């Protein structure tokens, strides 16, 4: 375990004997980690890295359908809350019946609003997050029910609600504009088939203006870099086929310069702290900037690994991330919830699936039982649901009005 | 009126004001999905507010009503809205609201909202006279707050109230020079003012960093900053720099002085230049001492490089 090997502990941080909040901070947290590394050779038992399926499912599997008074602040967010269970119970593998996909179908509907886009819950005006995890838990049960529901005209009108003239998105009608709105749309607008030849135009220029001075990609321009923007930064990019729009490289050795030493996950903003969620918002950009590279012809890319380590990720994910009584979380100490449960899981998988045509290797670490169902770098969902997504939507027109 | 945290607080069923209003009900479906289990207090001022919604009553029991449905969930977009029709159509004072959204974000400052809120208020009132100070008072309880350094930022920019920011950066870097935001502001102030092509300021920039670089040799933010100038026009630019670091290899080490250099050597083999055998043969000698045992979690990484250098 490339984590609980000796010399690993010479990565520990370095505070240059400077004391500042920011090493103190992450002097806790590498301490805190230290426990449950050497929780094992302490309580002399033999590190078995497993992950609790069974209780994570039903953790989730009731989550889907109540939950309590402490999710109320995102009473807002329902439709989220949705995909984060949904894509979960997808990534554990797990089955979404005839019944409860009806059910949801059902429920995102009233959700969905007469003006095109999707609210926060039954009867909430229109959002581009909201939409976003609405279409894709829509297209993660693929029957022709789900797939329908979703009214693209309306959609597209509704994306043009909110196009703006230098490019951006508007999040809403009246909010503001980041460039999670940019990939939100792209993510919909593609997917349902809705794309017209002028729906983003100036978007990859100003998605791309959001590149700053350290690789990364802030929510606006002169933003610092984040592990949530850079990723639909890029990932928005990878929709519209303008990856070439960034200074690639530049990114590259951002987001791998992300990944902790000691930790072994993801942290959002350079010295920050670790963060489960983040095992997919800064790990799940190396999937992309792969099938980017390579897109440019570059030979000196790997075939068997993601440019960034898969192990110590998987470690971290599995040793300090995971709730005893299910769900996953932020990092050790913190409380469960569906959002990091959901990119938690996520991260995994992208850490032990790798492709590049016929290439395809698998790094499960632990018990070969935590090898989990895999996920698309762009939408987030299995490649397959969005192979079924697009295919059919593609069967329809493009609502050219 | 009532706050809604009060030990007198009433429901809003309960009150009379609100005895003609029959409060709508959420209408999840036979078969609910992710159904929240509402406490009492919260699905009362709600099932009132879809009300007011519903029929745009645009009372002030209601404006009222909306400081109450947003304190038991300030991240509700629907209601902020409905908020925002409130203030204008009823004709609101601009400065009460001001002092609002000042306080409920000192209670939430990691919230979209509340800051978008705040934004359009300085909009209207076209007025930042208490922008970058309400907003030092944030990042007094968080130097790292993403909303708040946004919110900074356009303030500066809307309102052109550059000058003193440098002044400002240079505080809090004092305050904590591992704090990555404020090495951001830096370079928005500067880029955006004064820019970095003058050659002084560089000359400037590249000094007081590297002065951290070398007080704090570990703190990656004053690295990747000072490669953050530098690298646009070439690190292979500047000659002297490259020694003038190799001057810390024994002294102030770490990964990023030798990633510094194998950065260098990448550059200082794009330009064709002389030696390509001793770069390209001292670079990827790095990238095994970083990959191999310096800096092996991004193993994948350097090895990738070497291996691109190769090549190309
Ligand atoms: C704490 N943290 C650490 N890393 C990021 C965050 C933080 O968690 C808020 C958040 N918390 C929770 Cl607990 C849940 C759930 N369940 C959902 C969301 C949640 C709300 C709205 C949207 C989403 Cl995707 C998640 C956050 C804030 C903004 C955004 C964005 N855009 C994402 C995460
Ligand atoms: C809506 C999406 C498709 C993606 C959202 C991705 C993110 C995790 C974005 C992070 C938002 C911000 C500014 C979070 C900050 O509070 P922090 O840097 O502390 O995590
Ligand atoms: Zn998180």
């Amino acid at each position: 375990l490339y984590s609980l090997r000796p010399e690993h502990a010479r990565e520990r941080l370095q505070d240059d004997s400077v004391e500042t909040v920011t090493s103190i901070e992450q002097a806790k947290v590498e301490e805190k980690i230290q426990e449950v590394f050497s929780s094992y050779k302490f309580n002399h038992l033999v590190p078995r890295l497993v992950l609790q399926r069974e209780k994570h499912f039903h953790y989730l599997k009731r989550g889907l359908r109540q939950l309590t008074d402490a999710y109320e602040c995102l009473d807002a967010s329902r439709p989220w809350l949705c995909y984060w269970i949904l894509h979960s119970l997808e990534l554990l593998d797990e089955p979404i019946p005839q019944i409860v996909a009806t059910d949801v179908c059902q429920f995102l509907e009233l959700c969905q609003s007469p003006d095109g886009g999707f609210g926060g819950g039954p009867g909430q005006y229109p959002h581009l997050a909201p939409t976003y995890a609405a279409v894709n838990a829509l297209c993660i049960i693929g029957t022709e029910e789900a797939y329908n529901v979703i009214n693209r005209e309306k959609l597209l009108q509704y994306l043009y609600s909110l196009k703006q003239p230098d490019g951006s998105f508007l999040m809403h009608v009246g909010g503001e504009v980041d460039v999670r709105s940019a990939y939100c749309a792209a993510s919909v607008a593609s997917l349902t088939n809705i794309i017209t030849p002028d729906l983003f135009e100036g978007t990859a220029e100003w998605i791309a203006r959001c590149q700053n001075w350290e690789g990364g990609i802030g929510g606006v321009p002169g933003m610092e870099a984040h592990g949530g923007y850079t990723f639909c930064g890029l990932a928005a990019l990878v929709i519209l086929k303008k990856e070439r729009s960034l200074n690639l490289k530049s990114l590259l050795q951002w987001v791998t310069s992300r990944q902790m030493r000691f930790e072994g996950g993801f942290q959002g903003r350079c010295n920050k702290l670790v963060d489960g969620c983040y095992s997919f918002w800064q790990a799940g950009l190396l999937p992309l900037l792969h099938r980017a590279l390579h897109a440019q012809g570059d030979p000196a890319l790997s075939m068997s690994h993601w440019m960034f380590h898969q192990q110590a990720l998987q470690e971290y994910i599995l040793m300090c991330c995971q709730c005893p009584a299910g769900g996953l979380l932020d990092k050790p100490g913190k409380s469960r919830d569906f959002y990091h449960t959901c990119y938690c899981l996520s991260g995994l998988s992208i850490a032990q699936h790798f492709g590049s045509g016929a290439m395809l290797h698998d790094v499960v670490m632990g018990v070969p039982e935590n090898v989990l169902q895999p996920t698309h770098p762009v939408y987030n969902i299995g490649p397959d649901k969005v192979i079924q997504a697009t295919t059919h939507f593609l069967q329809k027109p493009v609502p050219g009005f | 009126f009532l706050s809604l945290d009060s030990p007198t607080y009433v429901l809003y069923r309960d009150r009379a004001e609100w005895a003609d209003i029959d409060p709508v009900p959420q209408n999840d479906g036979p078969s609910p999905v992710v159904q929240i289990i509402y406490s009492e207090k919260f699905r009362d001022v709600y099932d009132y507010f879809r009300a007011v919604l519903q029929r745009d009553e645009r009372s002030e029991r209601a404006f009222k009503l909306t400081r109450d449905a947003i304190e038991l969930n300030a991240a509700n977009y629907t209601v902020w809205h409905f908020r925002r029709v409130l203030l204008r159509s009823l004709q609101k004072d601009l400065q009460e609201e001001m002092n609002y959204i000042t306080a409920i974000i000192e209670e939430q400052p990691k919230n979209y909202q509340v800051w978008h809120h705040r934004r359009v208020l300085v909009e209207w009132l076209k007025d930042p006279s208490q922008e970058l100070e309400f907003i030092a008072d944030i990042l007094n309880q968080d130097a790292k707050n993403y909303h708040a350094w946004q919110h900074r930022q356009w303030v500066i920019q809307e309102f052109r109230l550059w000058d003193n920011e440098l002044q400002y950066v240079d505080q809090l870097l004092k305050e904590d020079v591992r704090n990555n935001s404020v090495w951001n502001q830096r370079h928005f102030v500067i880029s955006n003012t004064t820019g970095y092509s003058d050659r002084a300021v560089l000359e400037r920039e590249v000094q007081y960093t590297l002065e951290m670089i070398k007080l704090v040799p570990h703190n990656e933010s004053a690295w990747n900053y000072l490669k953050g100038i530098l690298q646009d026009r070439g690190l292979s630019r500047y000659p002297n720099l490259l020694n003038q670091l190799l001057d810390l290899q024994p002294s102030h080490s770490s990964p990023y002085l030798i990633a510094f250099l194998v950065d260098i050597y990448e550059d200082m083999l794009e330009n064709q230049c002389d030696n390509k055998e001793d770069i390209l043969n001292k670079a990827l000698e790095l990238c095994e001492i970083l990959a191999k045992e310096k800096d092996t979690i991004r193993k994948e990484y350097w090895r990738y490089i070497g291996r691109s250098l190769q090549s190309k």
